[PDB]
């Protein structure tokens, strides 16, 4: 168990570098394959040429905190190889270090994006039973994705889902708080108390960016769309309601709650304008996005909910990919 | 998967230190050396008891793959301190850290940063990672004699002296090989076992089982008096060896 | 940053809808033709059409009705486009002044909704009191027509249904009512709904639900006389009013989809009906009055009247004239005549409209090498499927080379003087084993023919089972003259083999030019195809020679020629063939990150590859190494539907959303990812789908050269008939027409008050974006349109700060000459 377990001192010449895939949390994510094995994975990693601080410290807060985890539903990184360190000269050794991930098939955001794929409610079942399992297990962890987005999350064309960028994820502790950055999560699927400036922010940042995702598989559009932090709130009071004191008691303690005001106090619609989602999926839409996170459900309660309680990780449904539309319709 | 990170008392006899010509009594004092260069200096910065010990893990750790003739030991000592901030979220700069070597050590001591000491330091920093194996995450008694002693009660005066007595037999075990020797619930349960002899008490009495007179297989199991014996006399032999008394 | 050009050089032939009413007078007929964006309004005479007026719209018409509340003297339009902007419009000419007045106008868009499957459905009360909208699944939006909404606010009616098929107006209710067909998992069922805009929530409808045909189609609200409703299916035709239920079930129906409806008596006695295969159906009502003085059904009757273009839309003109709207054909006007002819049709063909139909591949070729350029398009589909000749002449004129069944892709060979022309035609599974077509057809038709005898894929023992009555596509390479455009020659390819992909050229070091046929094996258990062919054949003497095959395991979706080697996309994998001196290809280096790699173009050892959904993808072939190499790609996720080079730095490609973009090299090499980071600078909402880019021009050069401000030429044909041409411009000349675009659009008024920046913005269900790096010309060439007043308006205080020199201010004439030049690209 030790073969796998001597890390750094694999060099990069052992994979050979398809191209560049996307842009992840702090670099851009690349694509190779292994000589010896033929596998595909996932390159990503950063440069250790700014001597300011030498190894990046939110590089490795994303090595610590991803050794530590191991699911089914968790991308597991499997190694970290180097440039071509030079023999006897390790002072002059200016070479870059690589993060190996694991290779998925496609990602959520491009599937969505393009608009090819499509969700029925049992491929939505198995997508969110998936997505909170891991979660439940990173929470359980005291652990926070601070980064939930659809390119983030990554899936294989046998119907099973995993989480990927870890690089802005830190830790939690519920006695000892430690500020943060109050902007961190993408506008789209930001959590309210961010919006108001939290800087010591409660698990429930992640389910209210998941929420935004379970009602983006059955709309096809994005929940949230503003340009504005405070324009984001807007569109989040017309739907789950302004934020008030008597939905959100600690709503005051927000710093920005005087100065981020809806135009008006609106209620909340989320159950009239969601009427064509089934009641099953409705319910947990309306928990998880929640404004007050102390009332907001966890990533527990929503595998104990009416919709995914009784889903069986068996009847991995993948989603449906046309066949012969994509050269003409029908 | 996971790397091992544990040798036998028998195998630092062949360290590379070892085979060089270095006697066991100089590695043993190069590394108290170092222990308590890291310990003092992450002290003066005000770090945290688990930001000193990781430094201290990576140090003995690092002397276990690398000789002190070709490393020198307050050079490694510091970027030891240096990674070990950023990895228990307690960072501190290059040159912060540079800064407070230099007051505490003398102009020869200081001499093995050479003509620029920080980057002497940030080079030894990728050849720290790669001989640690990127294992980063790093355990310590500490929170195994607060999670052990939590489960203990009865008179709350003696609990804590018995904590108080282990913690400070905890910060004299960095000193030692033993952190590398022993796994940290074992050398929690051994810091217990000995402030339990010294202050002459008869720790199962405050357990959940009074009458297992073996109280800390409850807490770690598979643990022979042995092996307890062994480390209780290694920490007494750095009081006895300097003269100092047990603490009490 | 990167600029460009884009203009319209055939507006859209393609009918979306046609409704008759009394729009300009409330004495004329009014026959209202819509096309993509476009309006067309005519007068019906006793000879055929008068035109009085044409409009554009800055949107997508997807809804057009008539209807007239009480109280106005002529019939109001009501039209609701595709990006949800709605208005009533209505006209007004004083003399020889016709403009068309904006009621209403407003954005019936939804933040939260997911669009339905059967589209955007907009019916009217018959009492005018409401209008509906289906825009999303569950929810019913009714626009209530009262005198004061001119806002066109609307409220939404939560409905249990979530997957509607067609819905209608009933007629002869109390209360508001709406007719429709649900689908449900225990099948289709017909449903009814009161609509309470007091209460603003439905109420159980006036007669109960029935279980209907599986395959339940469109909704037909018949008139006062009978009531109820018709459901139109494929094999049965049901009338459900009330208790009362009637169905008939001919089988002249079930051998061909029912697409369209419309009705001719107003009493309701007699409707019209159309099939995919062109037949004109008549649904006769017969009467039976009760000594009640009420009028039941008898029975229902379908008689067939003749053959018509495959019809979009049917629309009965007094007299027994039809307008015959056709997407996939050439627009008609027939005649319906009381006795049958010698054949026993009773239709006979008045006038035809030319509709340039789906263009799915083109290609410019100077035939008459006068140095101009023609077009030759493949267009239309099955029996309306067709060979286009188009030439600049002031009017396009084009000449049509029928074919009788569906082109695919087109590709010229000089060496031949002919045309290579992929086609599939429609057969039945006969009572003998074998198919029967339908009708002849140019593959049918040719002078000699053949059929590939390959033994590749004979290695199934068992050959899956085919059932009576199936429909299957049979593939043929046709051979076509190109001075009498006669099939000279047809090549059937194998059975389950479709022709995705044709190029003709040289290869390696053969003189001989080839023919070459990309190929798929399609069987419907396939989840994509995974075998195929790649085929050389050589036209010489009159025989097509099959020179040599190339056994591939997925579908040959495109090829190009490539420095004397085939580059052929396989599948996921895009592959590059050596020609060698045996006359047989041979694999030389792979690319394989790749989805589905669709469209391929090329421009010296560069590669531009079109991915189902990751976007454009820059290959280099590289020769010293002898493998191809990722350089760039759009990141921006995006379905694509053709791609182009613009130059060594700029691409262009066309979404599946209506929408244009165009990616270029960041051009700053800092760190080697800006360069592999290919930056979408151009976004623009075209409206059109795009099938096929072509570089070229139509236009007669008589050897002007560089008198363009313009660069470069590349013609485009899309699916509703429309070609354009896309150009670059220079920074100069792109901010001179841009500041112009907004001083015209304060100027020119719309038709819907419709917002011209937020027409022309990049739009999918998930983005909009505002259009940037693209000049929209139509809106450019549109200045030498408006009144004297107008184009001073818009030159005034107009400055050009074009560069090596200082912001001079234009004259209006100045801009007037400086568009005459740019309508000379067209
Ligand atoms: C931090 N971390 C990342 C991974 N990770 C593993 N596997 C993938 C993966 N695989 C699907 C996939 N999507 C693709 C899109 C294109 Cl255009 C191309 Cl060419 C190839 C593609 N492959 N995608 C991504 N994303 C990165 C950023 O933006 C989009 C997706 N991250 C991945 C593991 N750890």
């Amino acid at each position: 168990g030790q073969t796998e377990s001597d890390w750094g001192k694999r060099c990069v010449d052992k994979f050979d570098i398809i191209g560049i895939i996307g842009e992840g949390t702090y670099g851009q994510v690349y694509k190779a394959k292994d000589k010896d094995t033929g596998e595909l994975v996932a390159l990503k990693k950063v440069r250790l040429d700014n001597e300011k601080e030498g190894f990046p410290i939110t590089a490795i807060r994303e090595i610590k905190i991803l050794r530590q985890l191991i699911h089914r539903s968790v991308v597991n990184m499997k190694e970290i190889v180097t440039d071509k360190q030079d023999a006897l000269d390790f002072k002059k050794d200016k070479g870059a270090f690589y993060l190996v991930f694991e290779y998925m098939d496609h990602d959520l955001m491009g599937l969505l994006e393009s608009g090819l794929v499509h969700f029925s409610e049992d491929h939505i079942k198995s997508f969110m039973k998936q997505l909170m399992e891991g979660l439940e297990y990173c929470h359980k962890k005291n652990f926070l994705h601070r980064d939930i987005k659809c390119s983030n999350i990554l899936l294989n064309n046998s119907g099973q889902i995993k989480l990927a960028d870890f690089g802005l994820a830190r830790l939690y502790n519920s006695e000892e708080s430690r500020p943060y950055t109050n902007k961190v999560i993408t506008l789209w699927y930001r959590p309210p108390e961010l919006l108001l400036g939290e800087e010591r922010y409660t698990p429930a940042i992640d389910v209210w960016s998941c929420g935004c995702i379970l009602g983006e598989l059955f709309t096809k559009k994005p929940i949230f769309q503003a340009n504005l932090e405070l324009a984001q709130l807007e569109l989040i009071s017309r739907l789950c309601g302004s934020p008030c004191p008597a939905v959100w008691p600690d709503v005051i303690k927000l710093p920005y709650f005087n100065t981020m005001k809806p135009k008006k106090q609106y209620r909340r619609r989320l159950r009239e304008e969601f009427s064509f989602i089934p009641s099953a999926a409705l319910d947990l839409l309306d928990h998880m996005l929640t404004l007050d996170p102390s009332k907001r459900c966890t990533a527990e309660q929503t595998l104990q909910s009416d919709f995914l309680k009784d889903v069986e990780l068996s009847k991995m449904a993948p989603p449906d990919l046309p066949h012969w539309q994509d050269c003409h319709e029908l | 998967t996971k790397p091992c990170w544990y040798w036998d008392k028998k195998d630092l006899a062949h360290t590379p230190s070892q085979l060089e010509g270095l006697d066991p009594a100089t590695e043993a004092r190069y590394r108290r050396e170092g222990a308590r260069f890291i310990f003092d200096v992450g002290t003066r910065l005000g770090l945290h008891y688990d930001t000193l010990a990781t430094g201290i893990i990576y140090f003995h750790r690092f002397y276990m793959f690398h000789s002190f003739k070709q490393f020198p030991r307050y050079v490694t000592g510091a970027c030891c301190l240096f990674l070990a901030g950023k990895v228990e979220e307690t960072p501190k700069k290059c040159k912060d850290i540079i800064k407070t070597a230099r007051s505490l050590l003398n102009d020869v001591q200081f001499g093995q940063f050479g003509d620029d000491p920080k980057e002497e330091v940030m080079v030894l920093e990728r050849i720290l990672l790669q001989t640690i194996k990127f294992d980063l995450q790093v355990e310590h008694p500490y929170q195994f004699l607060l999670k052990y002693a939590k489960q203990l009660k009865g008179d709350k005066n003696k609990i804590q002296k018995l904590v108080q007595m282990a913690w400070t037999f905890v910060n004299d075990s960095l000193c030692t090989t033993l952190s590398l020797q022993w796994e940290p619930e074992i050398i929690a349960v051994a810091v217990m076992y000995l402030a339990g002899r010294l202050c002459k008490f008869e720790i199962q009495e405050w357990t959940s089982k009074p009458m297992y007179r073996r109280w800390w297989e409850q807490f770690v199991q598979d643990v022979p008096v042995d092996v307890l014996e062994d480390i209780c006399h290694q920490i007494l032999d750095l009081y006895s060896q300097g003269k100092q008394q047990m603490p009490h | 940053m990167s600029y460009n050009y884009v203009v319209t050089a055939q507006k859209p032939t393609a009918v979306n809808g046609c409704v008759t009413g009394h729009f300009t007078s409330a004495e004329d007929l009014n026959l209202l033709i819509a096309k993509n964006t476009r309006l067309e309004i005519y007068v019906v005479t006793a000879e055929g059409l008068r035109p009085v007026k044409e409009v554009g719209m800055y949107g997508k018409i997807a809804v057009m009705e008539l209807f007239r509340p009480k109280g106005e003297s002529k019939d109001l339009l009501f039209i609701l486009t595709a990006k949800y902007n709605a208005c009533i419009l209505e006209y007004k000419q004083s003399g020889e002044s016709i403009d068309i007045i904006t009621r209403a106008h407003g954005n019936v868009q939804d933040r939260i909704g997911r669009p339905s499957e059967t589209g955007i459905i907009g019916i009217i009360d018959p009492e005018c009191r409401m209008i509906g909208l289906r825009l999303y699944d569950g929810l019913f939006k009714v626009i209530p027509l009262d005198r004061d909404n001119k806002e066109l606010k609307a409220f939404n009616i939560r409905l249990e249904e979530l997957h509607v098929i067609d819905v209608k107006f009933l007629y002869g209710c109390q209360a508001p009512t709406i007719c429709f067909v649900y689908q449900d998992p225990q099948g289709r069922h017909v449903k009814t709904y009161e609509v309470s805009l007091r209460e603003k929530e439905f109420n159980k409808g006036p007669w109960k639900q029935e279980n209907v045909e599986a395959e339940a189609s469109m909704v037909i609200a018949v008139p006062e006389p009978f009531g109820g409703a018709i459901i139109i299916g494929q094999e049965s035709i049901t009338y459900h009013n009330g208790d009362k239920y009637l169905a008939i079930a001919p089988p002249i129906i079930k051998q061909s989809t029912i697409v369209c409806h419309n009705r001719v008596d107003p009493n309701g006695s007699r409707y019209l009906l159309g099939d995919m295969e062109g037949r004109l159906f008549m649904l006769l009502l017969e009467k039976e009055e009760q000594m009640d003085g009420t009028v039941t059904l008898k029975d229902l009757r379908v008689e067939l009247l003749g053959e018509t273009s495959i019809a979009e839309c049917l629309t009965y003109l007094d007299n027994g004239v039809v307008f015959v709207g056709s997407r996939l054909g050439d627009s008609q006007l027939v005649k319906l005549n009381v006795d049958s002819n010698e054949q026993g049709s009773y239709v006979v063909a008045m006038e035809t409209f030319t509709n340039l139909g789906p263009i799915v591949d083109m290609c410019v070729v100077d035939l008459e090498r006068q140095g101009q350029g023609q077009l030759v398009t493949c267009s239309g589909a099955f029996k309306e499927g067709s060979l286009r000749i188009i030439r600049n002449g002031q009017k396009l004129h084009i000449r049509t080379v029928p074919l009788y069944e569906s082109p695919r892709k087109i590709c010229y060979q000089e060496v031949s003087q002919c045309f290579g022309v992929l086609s599939s035609r429609i057969e039945v599974q006969d009572t003998s084993g074998g198919t029967t077509a339908l009708r002849p057809s140019a593959s049918t038709q040719a002078l000699s023919s053949s059929v590939s005898s390959s033994k590749l894929f004979s290695s199934s023992t068992a050959p899956h089972e085919t059932s009576f009555g199936e429909e299957v596509e049979v593939h043929n390479l046709l051979i076509i003259d190109q001075h009498t455009f006669e099939v000279l020659h047809a090549h059937q390819f194998l059975q389950n083999e479709y022709a995705l992909s044709l190029v003709s050229c040289k290869l390696g070091k053969d003189p001989n030019t080839y023919f070459i046929v990309g190929t798929a094996m399609v069987y419907p258990e396939e989840a994509e195809p995974k075998q195929g062919r790649i085929v050389v054949f050589q036209y010489s003497d009159g025989k097509l020679q099959t020179v040599a095959e190339k056994e591939v395991k997925g579908a040959v979706y495109s090829m190009v020629e490539f420095n004397g080697k085939l580059l052929a996309s396989i599948n996921s994998t895009v592959r590059l063939y050596e020609w060698t001196t045996e006359k047989e290809l041979r694999t030389e280096c792979n690319h394989y990150n790749n989805i589905m790699a669709l469209y391929l173009k090329t421009k010296g050892d560069f590669i531009l590859v079109g991915d189902l959904m990751r976007s454009v993808l820059l290959l280099a072939y590289k020769p010293m190494e002898g493998n191809f190499e990722e350089i760039a790609r759009d990141f921006n996720p995006n379905w694509m539907s053709a791609v182009e080079i613009l130059d060594d730095d700029n691409f262009l490609g066309a979404e599946n959303a209506f929408n244009l973009f165009v990616c270029q090299k960041d051009s700053a090499a800092t760190t080697d990812e800006e360069r592999q980071h290919l930056q979408e600078v151009g976004l623009f909402h075209l409206g059109e789908f795009v099938n096929v880019f072509c570089h070229g021009s139509l236009v007669m050069q008589n050897l002007g050269e560089t008198s363009t401000p313009t660069q470069g030429s590349v013609l485009f044909g899309t699916v509703n008939g429309m070609i354009g041409l896309v150009t670059s411009l220079s920074e100069s000349w792109y901010n001179l027409l841009l500041d112009m675009q907004n001083r015209l659009n304060k100027v020119i008024k719309s038709v819907g008050k419709i917002e011209h920046s937020f027409w022309r913005s990049f739009h999918t269900e998930r983005k909009t974006e505002p259009a940037t790096g693209f000049i929209d010309g139509d809106l450019i060439e549109s200045f030498l349109d408006i009144s004297r007043p107008k184009m001073q308006e818009v030159v005034a205080n107009l400055q050009y700060d074009d560069g090596s020199g200082m912001k001079r201010e234009a004259t209006a004439d100045d801009l007037i000459k400086v568009v005459e030049e740019l309508t000379r690209i067209h």
